[PDB]
């Protein structure tokens, strides 16, 4: 292997199936992605909604 | 005794379905007088959640 | 899904012509061919068996053949006469003259090719084309023979769709011709090969159905005719209506035939019930049922405890419960379980529409294939050899050009249709 | 997240109607012109996800396709103010049935439509993001859900490969029947559905009209009733992928759980708190009343009797107001009964899910109001007798060849009847040899 | 034909009769080196 | 006939209806 | 900048009355050739320029010309809506037909009145500071259309030279047909255009009257649809030239982009979101669903199947509101899928094009109106099998001289059939040989 690293060499040729955190290139893995920020930004302004009344002032 | 006569999908499904809602209707009929409805929705354009606010 | 119908002979022409009052009144045509109903069910099936003319109106999808126009001349005049294509009426110069072979051989051949063209030109306009439908009378002259021409040219032309006929077939006792045997003979073996299924009416059977059941004074040809146009719109129900388990003629052969020769029929309708009497019945399908099976409701003279049912179907109309039918069916075959062929599991098939014919608040056809058809062909085949082996009255079939071996190549075959039911009767499981 | 619902045929399209009926009404997908004019739940959620997509304009969608070869029940439902729903592309209907014929629908005319359904079915996969599974409603009695079902789950099995597909399925009564050649086609397709199928859910007509007699009070049942009855069962099994829970149950967990080897993937269903009003209000329904009805032979939708077999595996879906207290009480009573026995090499035969949302009521629904219901799936070598008995009938009709010309006309071989039935009588001596204790002299 | 009143079927992309020339919809696909491995080790000063 | 497939000429079709259809309002 | 539009015979002129109508409406002229009198925007951009001259009281007027030998159509054109836009001068009309002879438009009949065409088109470059190409209408199967239109482009090609001429070319239907002597008429035609043209476009009738049946819901298509279809593609590849964008791609970058010998350039063209009002409010219209639509053989305008070939080279436009990275997330999608194929020579099969300014909407037009659209041209090795079927018609006429007296009356040898025929059959083994995978790597 030309790589200094073996065995990082090795595992980025196995194919892979988690489509998740973004790490694909498909349109898959981008429109999780965006689902995942704007589930984090919609938790957030419920909860500030509830608890934190003082945030905006 | 018989004048209506429904079909068992439209008496237990849809009851209360008039018969001007249906695909086929006279070529007489004013269309301007009923309201628009082409798909289903869970609001009906309501403000209280498609307004974002700022 | 369209049906073409063909009428032929004065008997084929008169069912044919109430039929057609019949079907236009239940999709509410009025006799100019206005479309006049009241609901879009009616209309979102009439091109079953209508053709739309320009502007509203519809033309009726027949075709009328006779050779001599006299019956022509009275369908023409009757009330619902004028809905008819004027190009569709087809006749001759010179009458059948109760002669099978001179109308399936010098007059058929001469007029066959301008039917057959009216009916590949109308078929062929479909997007997707059904079965024939086709009246006429086996004992008659024209009706026999041209019918049975027709039958085979279409059967050549359009072998992959599905053939049915309905057929009038003499009554022992009430002979209207000396001739019958013959023509019947000829006939039968003709549709045996070219028919997909065949459906028989016996006079005798609707004279004691008007008497019994319907106790009238003077019933007419009207009435008859009443009767079997109400069976045969009957059968095309589950065609041209909703409902909870549709059907489909295709459906009911391939349920109603074991085997290929195996295709005639009888046929009922159930809430028949006379003018007058307090008693409604038919309010219930436990009433239908039994009336269905009672002997005074069936379309032949042969009665079914002389033989045994290889299968049978009902076409239910009218808003009910399946339970009900299911149920009565299994009922009758576990008390009846005689009468009913043991190497089949289930016997009977149901079916369920919603929409029953007008005036009435429900209604059942029924189809039974019984051996006891056996009788009547043996029937048939004695008279037959009886005038046969004294040249009764050959010599006009001879004289038009058959050969005498036809007559007995169709004898024969008969006998072994006869056999053929024989052997199935008394089958075992050993 | 995703799931596909696939309707085939007669059967598969009207429970369907029942089924989208009851999931828009659990949602709260409306007519759009039709404005609320009332109290609503008003909170944006996306448990619609799993069955609705969205085109940005808020219009909703449904991920169905409904399959007929006749035109009348599908253009029935292009006439209704249900057409505002689906897409039109969804809605696929051919010109002439299948004739009750297996070869017919398998041969001559579902060879024609099938490359339509698989380019619908792919557009539909490509608008999801997490699809894990299939829904699949037929009727394996008639022709064209015979032979369309098994040709399309072939493709399907293909094309998608590992990914799960469930089936809900009309099997024939064993002694009402509505059609002559029923054994020929439940034999053929069962061939088929043995080997392409990750979990197949047994119904038979006969005892949910028992049911419906038994514990409603309807006197004369129709067929939009079963539906209805079908339908809440779905929306049970599918309420744990929608709604909040303790104990969530993925569909992945169902197939791990219920099948031990990969042929042994039929199974029985059963639902508890069926009940009247008139009963409901003279009655407290608790955990422990439920449970111990869901093993009572009169609670379940198959008519087969369990007392004769031996339970390999059961799954108990609890959804509403309940505690695992209660379950787990309410499991260790059931673990006690003597006649309830099972299979001595599976030890631990329970798994339990527990979700929040309770059953939801229908304006002119025939179910009565209630805090909580059980579903149960399992599996039990009882199903062996419904084959047995099955085969038989074949058996009885095929000594004669009383109606093969009809097959051999429309294209199948002779031959192929005494594959099928060789098959389902390896899969009935399968049934056979697994519930033989493996007891060992010592 | 099969749809009914086109001149021809459109060919289609999606699927194919033939099990070796058929397209799969779940690809089994590369993941990126970066987001791998462990990364440099930092030590911070007590 | 032009030593052919028989003298007989069949006619054309007049409308051919598709698989999927329009749930737009239709009317008479 | 400019470009200068040339119509011939009646095919020709029929799309660019289309065309036209759609640049006026998109740009915001009037028929008679002026700005709005009571719009105020103030912002008089320069867009129209590559279209319109001004003359300086502020009528606008078109840079292009209309050629035909009969008179009927450009009479049509006076007499019309337009009469006023186009200067008389530029409607130049014949005495009589070229009578679907090939021979009679180029040497009896067009000889006469081609010296006006080069003197207007001439008038038309004097006026021009950066002319940067031709595109020309035309179809192949008709007399003059062929006859004129290939001497009209050896003319040209002489006399300008290096500028680039694209041509829009209706090629003979596979088994369509409206004319007997067609395959004389393609074959002649080719045989010009195969030395005098940089890029082709290939059209086929019976592709667009199949989608206009699938995708739209028109029962009774007509050419003003064709045409209209025809006109917003034409739109679409000159967009890039009038409006801001991300990436812009002027005529000179299709040409060096597209062609990979100098005989291989025709062209295969398709376009995204044709769809019917009443599917477009159903589904949403995100970039990959219209990136999946273009590869779909149900979306192109040409009759041909393109999994019997290999792709060469592809060039994308999207218009509207797309942002690159979901173009590059779906190209390489595409790029992912097993049934689409390119030769292994040509890695980098992809170039893109975005510009921000949507397609236009026109008041009587079928189409719907959606934010985005994306136009494909692309170059494959399917199209020899468009030849080979052209080239089996004309041996079959051939072998008999079917009809060959009348072009031998008006003035050709017979050899010239023999020649042209030749040179199709050196351009399959062309795209025979460009398509072979080589070996020689491994
Ligand atoms: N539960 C339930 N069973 C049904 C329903 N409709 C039909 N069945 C049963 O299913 C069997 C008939 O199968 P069908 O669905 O009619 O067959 P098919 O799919 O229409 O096949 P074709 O007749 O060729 O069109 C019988 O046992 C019926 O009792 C229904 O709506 N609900
Ligand atoms: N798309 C489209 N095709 C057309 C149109 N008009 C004609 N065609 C096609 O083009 C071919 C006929 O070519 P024409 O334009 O009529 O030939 P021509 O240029 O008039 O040549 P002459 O007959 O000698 O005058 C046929 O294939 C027609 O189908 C049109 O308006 N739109
Ligand atoms: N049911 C019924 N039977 C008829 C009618 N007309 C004639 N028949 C019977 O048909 C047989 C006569 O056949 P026919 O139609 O005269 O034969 P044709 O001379 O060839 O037309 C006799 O049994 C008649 O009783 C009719 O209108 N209705
Ligand atoms: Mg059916
Ligand atoms: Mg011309």
């Amino acid at each position: 292997c030309p790589s200094v690293t073996p065995q990082l060499y090795e595992k980025s040729h196995k194919p892979s199936v988690t489509v998740g955190m973004g790490m694909k290139g498909s349109a898959a893995s981008t429109a999780c992605w965006r689902d995942q920020v704007d589930k984090e930004e919609q938790l957030h302004a419920i909860w500030a909604k509830r608890y934190d009344r003082r945030s905006n002032a | 005794v018989l004048n209506c006569r429904p079909t068992t999908y439209r008496r237990d499904y849809i009851p209360t379905a008039q018969p001007n809602e249906y695909r086929t209707l006279s070529h007489k009929t004013n269309l301007q007088d009923m309201p628009p409805s082409f798909a289903y929705s869970t609001y009906a354009l309501d403000d209280p959640r498609r307004i974002i606010k700022y | 899904r369209e049906i073409v119908c063909v009428q032929a002979g004065q008997c084929g022409n008169q069912i044919g012509s109430k039929f057609w009052e019949v079907i236009s009144d239940e999709h509410g045509v009025d006799p100019t061919g206005t479309y006049q109903g009241d609901s879009d069910l009616q209309l979102e099936r009439i091109n079953v068996y209508f053709d739309e003319a320009t502007g509203g109106r519809y033309v009726p999808r027949s075709v009328l053949i006779d050779l001599e126009p006299g019956t022509m001349d009275s369908v023409r005049a009757g009330p619902y006469g004028q809905i008819f294509r004027p190009d569709n009426f087809i006749f001759g110069q010179s009458g059948a003259g109760n002669n099978w072979a001179k109308g399936h051989y010098t007059e058929g051949a001469e007029l066959i090719d301008s039917v057959l063209d009216v009916c590949c030109k109308e078929a062929e306009s479909c997007d997707c084309l059904q079965g024939f439908q086709i009246c006429h009378s086996l004992g008659g002259g024209t009706g026999s023979g041209m019918g049975t021409l027709l039958i085979s040219k279409l059967r050549e032309q359009y072998p992959d769709r599905i053939m049915m006929t309905f057929s009038i077939i003499p009554s022992p006792k009430v002979s209207d011709t000396v001739v019958e045997p013959y023509n019947t003979t000829l006939s039968v073996h003709q549709l045996v090969e070219n028919s997909d299924e065949s459906m028989c009416i016996d006079n005798e059977a609707l004279y004691d159905i008007c008497f019994r059941t319907l106790k009238l004074t003077t019933p007419t040809f009207g009435d008859l005719n009443h009767l079997v146009s109400a069976v045969v719109s009957g059968v095309t129900c589950c065609l041209r209506f909703p409902g909870q388990l549709n059907s489909d003629l295709r459906k009911l052969a391939v349920n109603l035939v074991p085997f290929p020769r195996l295709h005639f029929f009888m046929m009922g309708f159930a809430p028949l019930t006379s003018r007058g009497s307090q008693q409604y019945r038919g309010l219930s399908v436990p009433e239908l049922t039994q009336q269905m099976f009672d002997a005074k409701n069936m379309m032949q003279a042969a009665d079914p405890r002389h033989g045994r049912y290889l299968t049978a179907s009902a076409l239910f109309r009218g808003r009910m419960s399946t339970k009900e039918v299911d149920e009565q069916m299994l009922n009758v075959q576990n008390k009846n379980s005689s009468y009913f062929i043991e190497w089949i599991p289930n016997n009977i098939k149901s079916s369920v529409c919603d929409i029953p014919p007008k005036g009435l608040k429900m209604a059942v056809t029924f189809i039974g294939n019984n051996t006891c058809i056996q009788e009547m062909f043996r029937r048939v085949g004695e008279q037959f050899t009886l005038m046969f082996r004294r040249k009764a009255f050959l010599h006009w079939y001879t004289g038009e050009g058959m050969d005498e071996m036809e007559f007995t190549e169709a004898e024969s075959n008969m006998n072994d249709l006869v056999s053929e039911y024989q052997q199935y009767q008394d089958a075992t499981i050993e | 997240r995703e799931a596909i619902c696939i309707h085939i045929g007669q059967a598969g399209c009207q429970v369907g109607n029942a089924c989208w009926e009851l999931f828009c009404l659990e949602h709260g997908i409306q007519p759009d012109g039709a404005m609320p004019s009332d109290k609503t739940i008003g909170v944006e959620d996306d448990a619609f996800n799993t069955f609705f997509s969205e085109t940005g304009a808020g219009k909703h969608v449904p991920r169905a396709v409904f399959l007929d070869l006749e035109p009348t029940v599908v253009d029935e439902v292009r006439t209704g103010t249900y057409r505002q729903l689906f897409h039109p592309e969804q809605l696929i209907s051919g010109k002439e049935d299948a004739a009750n014929n297996y070869a017919r629908g398998h041969y001559t005319i579902g060879k024609e439509i099938v490359d339509l359904c698989l380019d619908r079915i792919r557009k539909l996969a490509d608008n999801c993001t997490g699809l894990q599974g299939f829904l699949v409603y037929h009727a394996v009695g008639g022709g064209t859900g015979s032979g369309l079902g098994a040709l399309l789950l072939e493709r399907l099995s293909v094309d998608y490969g590992k990914k799960s597909k469930l089936g809900y399925t009309v099997y024939p009564s064993p002694q009402v029947s509505t059609a002559v050649v029923e054994p020929y086609n439940s034999v053929l397709s069962t061939h088929s559905l043995l080997e392409h199928t990750d979990v197949a859910a047994m119904l038979d007509n006969e005892a949910i009209y028992d049911l419906t007699r038994r514990n409603l009070d309807i006197e004369r049942p129709t067929y939009t009733n079963l539906n209805r009855l079908i339908g809440q069962v779905v929306s049970s099994l599918t309420a744990s992928l929608r709604f909040d829970g303790a104990l969530n149950v993925d569909l992945t967990e169902f197939q791990t759980n219920l099948v031990p080897y990969p042929r042994i993937h039929f199974v029985l269903t059963s639902y508890a708190p069926v009940i009247s009003a008139e009963k409901a209000y003279h009655e407290q329904l608790s955990v422990s009343e439920i449970s111990n009805a869901v093993f009572e032979p009169a609670s379940m939708m198959t008519k087969c009797d369990p007392r004769h077999g031996k339970y390999m595996a059961c799954c108990l879906m609890y959804r509403g107001d309940v505690v695992p207290k209660d379950v787990n009480a309410a499991v260790a009573t059931i673990k006690t009964k003597r006649t309830i026995q099972f299979v001595d090499w599976s030890p631990t035969g329970f798994k339990c899910g527990i979700n929040y949302q309770p059953p939801t009521v229908v304006p002119g629904g025939d179910l009565a109001k209630v805090q909580r219901a059980v579903c149960m799936i399992a599996n039990s070598t009882a199903i062996a007798e419904v084959f047995a008995r099955i085969d038989h009938k074949f058996d009885l009709m095929y000594s004669k060849r009383a109606f093969v010309h009809w097959y051999v006309g429309e294209g199948m071989e002779e031959g192929e009847f005494s594959e099928a039935r060789e098959d389902l009588a390896a899969l009935e001596k399968d049934y056979e040899e697994v519930g033989a204790e493996s007891a060992d002299m010592d | 034909s099969a749809f009914g009143g086109l001149f021809s079927d459109p060919p289609l992309v999606s699927t194919d009769i033939d099990p070796k020339k058929t397209d799969p919809y779940d690809k089994m696909d590369t993941i990126p080196s970066r987001y791998l491995g462990k990364g440099m080790s930092i030590g911070r000063c007590p | 006939p032009p030593k052919g497939a028989t003298g007989v000429w069949k006619p054309n079709t007049f409308e051919c209806t598709s698989v999927v259809q329009s749930c737009l309002r239709r009317f008479y």
